[PDB]
């Protein structure tokens, strides 16, 4: 696991430092607010229908009384232009907080701790995070276990030893062919049946798809001293 | 979880092919161009919210032939091949309990509702042969009865109670997807999320082209009224106040979809947390994945949302 | 019929294609509405007979192009309208031209709409194809059979949040 961890950091700096595209949040969000400076000051450059953008050229120009009708339409344009800019502005930052919020609960429930979130703290079953910070921004390294190769078992709900119904405490029986062992769910590592594996319930004659086989007492053995 | 995609010509809407409106037009600046990018950029939401709620897995997955499922019948909530529409007989009732021409034009959905089928029947078949392991990685043959016993372990229940009333459990099971059709054939207001979305946007557009016949103080809301009649320096002044109008009716309609894109924004990232952790695993979050102990969920879609089944002890 | 027109009536104007219908007006009518307050329907002041007023053709257009570092190949989409203006291929979003279509489903790389996609594929050109939701994988069942893993892999993902 630790080659395979550190092989895998390796991929981060190569995937980073080749692809520039990976921090595509980050930068649409320096982006819109740039657009949006950008077009605010464009607007100054119109008329919005009177003689000039320019207040000199109305001023030094035109006399007092048609002069204040043409100043008017330049503030009541260039002011709907500002309503427009802090009206986005807030529901930009809306997105933002509702990102910040998200990234404050993956600080808490998957760095500063374990999450049992399914594909919340990254795909697979969760084991650590490590944050790295960005511009704007958080990074989050999910550590995950994700299991590869696998083999197919023929399995059962429980075993019958001697008319009592054995169930596993913890795993799931499976077979080779020939014997029966128990085994994680998640990894194999088969063992032999006995009554430390198995706990007792009822009677064969009630299960569906019960099967037969030999439940190993450890005091057994003991007899022989 | 989606919306209508909508988009407008800021031209033809406001100056309805006229030269001189377009003229005068060009001098209010890019308030034309920005409504455009606005609803662009809102559109083109709507079809993430469905690849981060449907396209939680990149493999498909489908069923056997044989439906052995330990007594539980899934036949409602699975596809039926037979139909033309790859859909399930929960989905056509969803369905169908859900019921211009000024430059406002309806672009169509990314994926269409084939599409979306194929990927809630990918969840189905994995949540019923493989339960958990599918959204971890490669997808783990499990029986469904051996399913049961991990699911009623995760929640306090030793699994000795399920193999021995395995008939009960199955029994209430289906008893209980049978009174699903009944109440959703029957009860027309299950659907009351799915139908405010619809009207709220229609509202805004039958509203967008009443404003269109107001005159906004002008001697008339047409142009052609106003050009054929007056004199040019005179219909200047005429046609300023509904281009001052009908702009303001834009904005006003941008910025209301602008909100409601957050509103569904926040529904589909809900969503999309509940077609992970209830339907690609087992949630101990309470009254999240349904009221009472959670052991699964079965997804089934619907016209711009999803509908979840939440199985609970 | 069947053509780009302007409208001028006795009680009715506009722009337009006119064509006939199986609308019903009355015996004192000269023009109906739809339910906007927006013409669609009128009669001939000289016949008898109701012609309905369907607009004439627009929507947006937009260019399928790959990055101008691959290639100045490009494909054009007039949305919503069907094919008046013009490898052609009609869509349910509308008339495109400058490529190829191809039987062959693959992953989405530059959506248009309705299932439909584009890419830059191999004497390289432009395709459109309806785009694939991945390979099917269809696992085996029984009511007697188990997988159960044998080896692991530690993978390390990333996560980028504003």
């Amino acid at each position: 696991i630790a080659n395979q961890f550190n092989s895998a950091i390796g991929k981060i700096q190569d995937s980073l430092s080749s692809t520039a595209s990976a921090l595509g949040k980050l930068q649409n969000v320096v982006n819109q607010n740039a657009q949006a400076l950008n077009t605010l000051v464009k607007q100054l450059s119109s008329n919005f229908g009177a003689i000039s953008s320019v207040l000199n050229d109305i001023l030094s120009r035109l006399d007092p009384p048609e002069a204040e009708v043409q100043i008017d339409r330049l503030i009541t344009g260039r002011l709907q232009s500002l309503q427009t800019y802090v009206t986005q502005q807030l529901i930009r930052a809306a997105e933002i907080r509702a990102s910040a919020n998200l990234a404050a609960t993956k600080m808490s429930e998957c760095v500063l701790g374990q999450s049992k979130r399914v594909d919340f703290c990254g795909k697979g079953y969760h084991l650590m995070s490590f944050p790295q910070s960005a511009p704007h921004g958080v990074v989050f390294l999910h550590v995950t276990y994700v299991p590869a190769q696998e083999k197919n078992f023929t399995t059962a709900p429980a075993i019958c030893h001697d008319g009592k119904a054995h169930f596993p405490r913890e795993g799931v029986f499976v077979s080779n062919g020939t014997h029966w062992f128990v085994t994680q769910r998640n990894f194999y590592e088969p063992q032999i049946i006995t009554t430390d594996n198995t706990f007792v319930s009822g009677n064969c004659d009630v299960v569906i798809g019960i099967v037969n086989n030999t439940v190993y007492d450890p005091l057994q053995p003991e007899l022989d001293s | 979880v989606s919306m209508t995609k909508t988009s407008v010509d800021c031209t033809m809407y406001i100056c309805g092919d006229s030269t001189e409106c377009s003229n005068l037009l060009l001098q209010y600046g890019s308030f034309c161009t920005q409504l455009n990018r606005a609803l662009t950029g809102i559109a083109v939401e709507q079809d993430k919210n469905t690849q981060e709620v449907f396209a939680q897995v990149k493999q498909i997955y489908k069923t056997p032939p044989i439906k052995d499922f330990g007594g539980f019948n899934f036949s409602q909530i699975l596809p039926d091949p037979s139909k033309p529409s790859k859909r399930s007989f929960i989905e056509d009732l969803l369905f169908n309990k859900v019921t211009k021409f000024n430059g406002l034009t309806v672009l169509p959905p990314l994926l269409t509702d084939e599409m979306i089928a194929q990927y809630t029947s990918a969840l189905l078949a994995g949540t019923i042969t493989s339960g958990w392991t599918f959204g971890a990685g490669a997808a783990l043959q499990i029986p469904f009865a051996m399913q049961m016993a991990y699911r009623f372990n995760g929640i306090g229940v030793t699994q000795n109670v399920l193999y021995e009333n395995q008939k009960l459990i199955a029994n209430q099971f289906n008893s209980a997807i049978g009174k699903i059709q009944d109440s959703l054939s029957s009860t027309a207001s299950a659907l009351g999320k799915l139908q405010n979305v619809v009207n709220q946007n229609a509202q805004a557009l039958n509203t967008l082209v009443k404003q269109l016949s107001s005159n906004f103080g002008a001697i008339s809301s047409v142009l052609n009224d106003i050009l054929s009649r007056l004199d040019p320096p005179e219909a200047e002044v005429q046609i300023d106040r509904l281009i001052t109008g009908r702009l303001q009716s834009l904005q006003t309609y941008v910025t209301q979809q602008l909100i409601r894109a957050a509103e569904i924004r926040a529904s589909a990232n809900l969503a999309a947390t509940k077609m992970s952790e209830c339907v690609l695993g087992q949630s101990k979050r309470v009254d999240f994945c349904g009221k009472g102990y959670h052991l699964m969920s079965f997804p089934q879609s619907a016209p711009h949302g999803v509908v979840f089944l939440h199985v609970t002890y | 019929k069947n053509k780009c027109v302007n409208f001028n009536f006795n009680g009715l104007t506009g722009t337009g294609v006119l064509t006939e219908s199986n609308k019903k007006f009355l015996p004192f009518q000269q023009f109906g509405r739809d339910i906007a307050d927006t013409t669609d329907a009128v009669r001939d002041p000289q016949t008898l007979e109701i012609l309905d007023i369907t607009p004439c053709s627009f929507g947006g257009v937009s260019v399928i192009t790959p990055g101008t570092n691959t290639s100045n190949q490009v494909a054009v989409l007039y949305q919503g309208v069907n094919c008046t203006e013009v490898n052609v291929f009609q869509t349910r979003a509308g008339c495109l031209i400058g490529a190829e279509h191809v039987n062959n489903s693959y992953e989405c790389d530059i959506p248009i709409g309705a299932g439909i996609c584009a890419s830059y594929q191999t004497s390289q050109s432009i395709i459109a194809y309806t785009m694939s939701l991945g390979a099917e994988n269809s696992v085996a069942y029984s009511n007697n059979s188990i997988a159960i893993p044998t080896n692991f892999t530690i993978s390390v993902t990333t996560e980028i949040l504003p």
